[PDB]
């Protein structure tokens, strides 16, 4: 029983250029429990990052969020990249705020 | 409306060197309220939510001893569990528990459950009888014989009507202002063209609580599935939960599809359509 993560990243906010805000990793469908999840800014790891308690839904497969305050602007570039003994290489997705 | 009190926790063994992580977490609904981390610092059940901080030092004392107890059948478990699977001692391996019970609109119990987990997979669970068990496979047939022998289903059952069902309706009761309160999901419909006459519409609820929501996309008021995507309801991060579903439509249609929004927080279903100005 190997299950690879779902990832989903996010803003607790509607985003608006400028104005501060927080960036969310939800990593979910996952097993066994040990994951490395970064965000990245501009492709280097965000080193503040905080992170749920871990839990697990009905099929026993875990969940966490990761999360840390960030500014949404033009110019920047957000992702959440995550290894797990499921994935070959990290995945990184990629931030966008229709979504 | 319904509510439900359950504990979660997890065990994962560390064959290099020492004892299991450990981690247990307590909810009332979708509100997370304890926790207690082996690796933390302070080797205590600590407070998540500001009406469980009301208990005295009684509470936390006793519930401390509990989650360490807890913590200490995990270990034994994974031991045994090894020896009846005829596993290595170097891999690491899983065991999970959850337990917790529902009460209905007038608080009155409704159902308990209690279920275990080794490796991801259904080991042992309680029957909805409170009284038998469900083993998965003829390991956990051999863990059943020994809890039928030592009355355990008796003493879980004692728990899960009466003191399970206690504390959660005095935890109702004084986190009243945010446990009974329900958030209705802040709705708003985006429009992203895909080319130049198709476009995405997207239905977005936020900031909703609890956590369970519907949305469903209709088209000249039938069902519509083909086309459509619904992402899995993810935690804003502040006791709050989002949702979006999305279809794609030829630019022009866009009046034909609404989105219907179905939440307990809602006296009747919410019903939204593309606004041909954004
Ligand atoms: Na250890």
């Amino acid at each position: 029983i190997q299950r690879t993560p779902k990832i989903q990243v996010y803003s607790r906010h509607p985003a608006e250029n400028g104005k501060s805000n927080f960036l969310n990793c939800y990593v979910s469908g996952f097993h066994p429990s040990d994951i490395e999840v970064d965000l990245l800014k501009n492709g280097e790891r965000i080193e503040k990052v905080e992170h749920s308690d871990l839990s697990f839904s009905k099929d026993w497969s875990f969940y966490l969020l990761y999360y840390t305050e960030f500014t949404p602007t033009e110019k920047d570039e957000y992702a959440c990249r995550v290894n797990h003994v499921t994935l070959s290489q990290p995945k990184i997705v990629k931030w966008d705020r229709d979504m | 409306g319904s509510h439900s009190m359950r504990y979660f926790f997890t065990s994962v063994s560390r064959p290099g060197r020492g004892e299991p992580r450990f981690i247990a977490v307590g909810y009332v609904d979708d509100t997370q309220f304890v926790r207690f981390d082996s690796d933390a610092a302070s080797q205590r059940m600590e407070p998540r939510a500001p009406w469980i901080e009301q208990e005295g030092p009684e509470y936390w004392d006793g519930e401390t001893r509990k989650v360490k107890a807890h913590s200490q059948t995990h270990r034994v478990d994974l031991g045994t569990l090894r020896g009846y699977y005829n596993q290595s001692e170097a891999g690491s391996h899983t065991v999970q528990r959850m337990y917790g019970c529902d009460v209905g609109s007038d608080w009155r119990f409704l159902r308990g459950y209690h279920q275990y987990a080794y490796d991801g997979k259904d080991y042992i669970a309680l029957k909805e009888d409170l009284r038998s068990w469900t083993a998965a496979d003829m390991a956990a047939q051999t863990t059943k014989h020994k809890w039928e022998a030592a009355h355990v289903a008796e003493q879980l059952r004692a728990y899960l009507e009466g003191t399970c069902v206690e504390w959660l309706r005095r935890y109702l009761e004084n986190g009243k202002e945010t446990l009974q309160r329900t958030d209705a999901p802040k709705t708003h419909m985006t429009h992203h063209a895909v080319s130049d006459h198709e476009a995405t519409l997207r239905c977005w609820a936020l900031s909703f609580y609890p956590a369970e929501i519907t949305l469903t996309w209709q088209r000249d008021g039938e069902d519509q599935t083909q086309d459509t995507e619904l992402v899995e309801t993810r935690p804003a991060g502040d006791g709050t939960f989002q949702k979006w579903v999305a279809v794609v439509v030829p630019s022009g249609q866009e009046q034909r599809y609404t989105c219907h929004v179905q939440h307990e927080g809602l006296p009747k279903p919410l019903t939204l359509r593309w606004e041909p100005s954004s």
